[PDB]
């Protein structure tokens, strides 16, 4: 739960 | 354009949730309008058979 908050910030950030 | 997308879906998500919220407000006022105009119409036939009893 921690690395699909991780990989889903980082999709919003690019 | 991945959160430049993801950015205009959550504000046209908020601007959806503003809309729908202004008619449940329009709808909530109506409720009170329908009390004051209706407080009003009960007085003035209130008024008519006050007379009509005191011409009596």
């Amino acid at each position: 739960q921690r690395q699909v908050i991780f990989e889903c910030s980082k999709f919003i950030e690019v | 354009s991945q959160k430049n997308g993801i950015a205009t879906l959550l504000q046209a998500e908020k601007e959806a949730h503003e809309i729908v919220s202004k008619a449940r407000k329009y709808r909530q006022d109506k409720l009170k309008q329908a009390k004051t105009d209706a407080a009003k119409e009960i007085d003035s036939y209130k008024i008519q058979k006050d007379k009509e009893l005191k011409e009596f």
